[PDB]
RNA sequence: CUUUAAAUCCUUUAACGAGGAUCCAUUGGAGGGCAAGUCUGGUGCCAGCAGCCGCGGUAAUUCCAGCUCCAAUAGCGUAUAUUAAAGUUGCUGCAGUUAAAAAGCUCGUAGUUGGAUCU
């Protein structure tokens, strides 16, 4: 029984807002992962990547607690990816998802060449950086499938992209901060600004704004 | 940073001749005092005279004896530590007995706890190891 | 100095890595499916694809309207429409990247024949394929690789001197009839 | 954007910085959009109109969005000449 | 009712079978 | 019969030629890299395995075997040279505060590079 304590989730359950499109264009932070399961849902699937022991050095020996990194997407065009450290795994993975969940991000598709159908392919060579690492995605013909490690093309594969070249620089063993790079390439598809986006914007009332009557004698 | 104008050409190819040496796999490849110092020559193979059997025991933290031959090349005369892979292998050679030894996986570097081994026996009078292991084949009389 | 010739190719490539579990998967659901023998028949098609892909994307760096672009691009157009893997009404260079392994894996005779009604499996179309009971077009054809032209599909047929035909029982209906 | 036959393939159309001309990204959570309100020539009340200004976080960082507001403002009339 | 990999590999994680125990733990997950 | 200088082989054709230890598929593996058993018996830092990390000191997921399992398949292991991987020779395209590394400092010839400006 989702009981919202945030002002986004009591229009959310309200049928008020219908589409996390909605929520991306205003750059609202989204704090329940039940907005998230009430748009997606039956679309997410999870995988985790690994399971990574840590240790703290006490006086009376080591004290060890395991982290988690969780990857989600619709195959559709949205992507996340979260981590979670606990001293028992299953918590670990059961709070790795939530924050997964959370992290949900849009993908933006474009064409290698001649544009018949569905975007198919990133809309141009983006760089994603994270402590030593750097990850560069490259358009690809259509077809050609994903070009890339096997932890990359997990990311790639859950956020709908079907063609694409990868080139990776730096230590990427560890592969905290290899899917954290990949992520990061990702999430500036929607902020590589292109001829497509030149047009002037049209500014439309917030849901804030647009649902205070609903919101005060909620 | 480095020169980057039109006329840079000798500049460019004479420091990546002269820096090229400065890698150990190329000057190894290239120098010839590696290959001089090859028991083999250069081969994969070789053929030779069993001249004693010899007992070499594993670095730590390994404790064993690893079953080795000394051996006398046919072709230069020169002497070589040959490891007998299987479990009684030894058994199979005999003092005075010709060989065919190879290169032991590491391009002429020591292979695990066996210290300064670089070859290993494949054949022993014309009949190979495996086949003598597996009792596929026995030595001639 | 010899009067023999040389050329030769190899017609296949094998992957990079040997044992990713997901393509392991993804062949064997195509070597369960159309009944091939081996992974080597897989990496043949996927070859043979990777070239025409490969093909179509140096012609597509051409002019729109560069002399050798109109003449080989046609060609290969034709080429695929002619074996029935692309459409008739598909000619177009950038559809030549939407086919698929599958595409051409349909036009195999050990296919066509069950596809047809001759063969009361893809395992018995193989059996009856290499023991010289189909024909096409009068030529008796005992490759299952034969792909099949579009213009040959009506010609499949069972041979004229087969036990399912027109021919005589096979040594074993002849030898049992003398049993009694 | 849009494919040959001239369908739209974007799954959402961000907005736009009115200062700097930047893309502002689903998680640009120090990004603001202001409403001004606008009043009457003669009474000076409020109209029920309003002009809408969004300012990124990188501008608003960097100590330009009170000047960068200002200046909006001048140009569409609210604010006087000096 | 048999084995639980996530108790082998909390209890495993630093032994001799610690590679053995992270696979059967990705196995139950994947 | 055909082939061929004459033959052989392939192709074409009479006769004989297939049920289950056979008209019997092999080569390497099963802790990770890397697909696939903490199964059962033996050994006990020995014998041996192991490209690397490592296994073996009386309950060995790794040795020697049985069973089972999986990778390619009329082929599959090993040694060696070599290419990619290597953006670890870097023109594209690497580095030089502390990880390897800017000459003690300045002058100076060859070399390299060189500000507007004309229909
Ligand atoms: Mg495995």
């Amino acid at each position: 029984e989702w009981m919202p304590v945030t002002k986004l989730g009591r229009l959310v359950k309200d049928m008020k807002i219908k589409s996390l499109e909605e929520i991306y264009l205003f750059s609202l932070p989204i704090k329940e992962s039940e907005i998230i399961d009430f748009f997606l849902g039956a679309s997410l699937k999870d995988e985790v990547l690994k399971i990574m022991p840590v240790q703290k050095q006490t006086r009376a020996g080591q004290r060890t607690r395991f982290k988690a990194f969780v990857a989600i997407g619709d195959y559709n065009g949205h992507v996340g990816l979260g981590v979670k450290c606990s001293k028992e795994v299953a918590t670990a993975i059961r709070g790795a998802i939530i924050l997964a969940k959370l992290s949900i991000v849009p993908v933006r598709r474009g064409y290698w060449g001649n544009k018949i159908g569905k975007p198919h392919t990133v809309p141009c060579k983006v760089t994603g950086r994270c402590g030593s690492v750097l990850v560069r995605l490259i358009p690809a013909p259509r077809g050609t499938g994903i070009v890339s490690a096997p932890v990359p093309k997990k990311l790639l594969m859950m956020a709908g992209i079907d063609d694409c070249y990868t080139s990776a620089r730096g230590c990427t063993a560890t592969l905290g901060n290899f899917a954290k790079a990949t992520f990061d390439a990702i999430s500036k598809t929607y902020s590589y600004l292109t001829p497509d986006l030149w047009k002037e914007t049209v500014f439309t009332k917030s849901p804030y704004q647009e649902f205070t009557d609903h919101l005060v004698k909620t | 940073g480095k020169c980057r104008g039109l006329r840079t050409a000798r500049k460019l190819r004479s420091h990546r001749r002269d820096q090229k040496w400065h890698d150990k796999q190329y000057k190894k490849a290239h120098l010839g005092t590696a290959l001089k110092a090859n028991p083999f020559g250069g081969a994969s193979h070789a053929k030779g005279i069993v001249l004693e059997k010899v007992g070499v025991e594993a670095k730590q933290p390994n404790s064993a004896i690893r079953k080795c031959v000394r051996v006398q090349l046919i072709k230069n005369g020169k002497k070589i530590t040959a490891f007998v892979p299987n479990d009684g292998c030894l058994n199979f050679i005999e003092e005075n007995d010709e060989v065919l030894v190879a290169g032991f996986g590491r391009k002429g570097h020591a292979v695990g706890d066996i210290p300064g081994v670089r070859f290993k026996v494949v054949k022993v009078a014309n009949v190979s190891l495996l086949a003598l292991y597996k009792g596929k084949k026995e030595r001639p009389r | 100095p010899v009067a023999r010739s040389w050329v030769c190719r190899k017609t296949y490539v094998t992957p990079r890595r040997p044992f990713e579990k997901s393509r392991l998967d993804q062949e064997l659901k195509l070597i369960g499916e159309y009944g091939l023998r081996n992974k080597r028949e897989v990496w043949r098609v996927k070859f043979t694809l990777a070239k025409i892909r490969k093909a179509a994307r140096e012609l597509l760096t051409l002019d729109e309207k560069d002399p050798r672009r109109l003449f080989e691009g046609n060609a290969l157009l034709r080429r695929l429409v002619r074996i029935g893997v692309l459409d008739e009404g598909k000619m177009k260079l950038d559809y030549i990247l939407g086919l698929k392994i599958e595409d051409f894996l349909e036009r195999r005779l050990q296919t066509q024949v069950f596809k047809l009604g001759l063969a009361k499996s893809i395992h018995h179309a193989r059996v009856l394929i290499r023991q010289r009971h189909i024909r096409v077009r009068k030529q008796v054809v005992n490759i299952p690789s034969f792909i099949v032209r579009l213009d040959s599909q009506k010609h499949i047929d069972f041979s004229l001197r087969s036990p399912y035909g027109g021919g005589r029982p096979g040594r074993v209906k002849r030898k049992n009839a003398k049993k009694g | 954007m849009q494919n040959d036959a001239g369908e739209f393939v974007d799954l959402y159309v961000p907005r736009k910085c009115s200062a700097s001309n930047r893309i502002i990204g689903a998680k640009d959570h120090a990004s603001i959009q202001m409403n001004v309100a606008e009043v009457d020539k003669v009474t000076g009340r409020f109209n029920g109109q309003f002009k809408t200004y969004a300012i990124c976080g990188a501008i608003r960082r960097m100590g330009e969005s009170d000047d960068s507001i200002l200046r909006l403002a001048k140009a569409d009339g609210i604010v006087s000449k000096n | 009712l048999g084995t639980d990999p996530y108790e082998d590999f909390q209890e495993n994680w630093n032994t001799k079978h610690s590679s053995g125990v992270t696979r059967e733990l990705m196995r139950e997950l994947n």
